[PDB]
């Protein structure tokens, strides 16, 4: 236990290597 | 920079587990 979906997933990962920030961030360990 | 690529991958493979344990622990209790 929702917004990440493999569309979103490809966005968060090309967010972190290009250092801009993340718009969403995971909330599980 | 290889070793990067192996904490990288490692660290992939260890979160799959927590995932594993943490689904297990969840749908039985």
């Amino acid at each position: 236990p929702n917004e990440f979906g493999i569309f979103n997933s490809l966005w968060f990962s090309l967010g972190a290597f290009m250092q801009q920030g993340c718009d969403i961030s995971p909330r599980s360990l | 920079v290889a070793g990067v690529f192996y904490i990288l991958v490692g660290g992939l493979g260890l979160a799959m587990l927590v995932a594993l344990i943490e689904f297990c622990y969840k749908s039985r209790a």
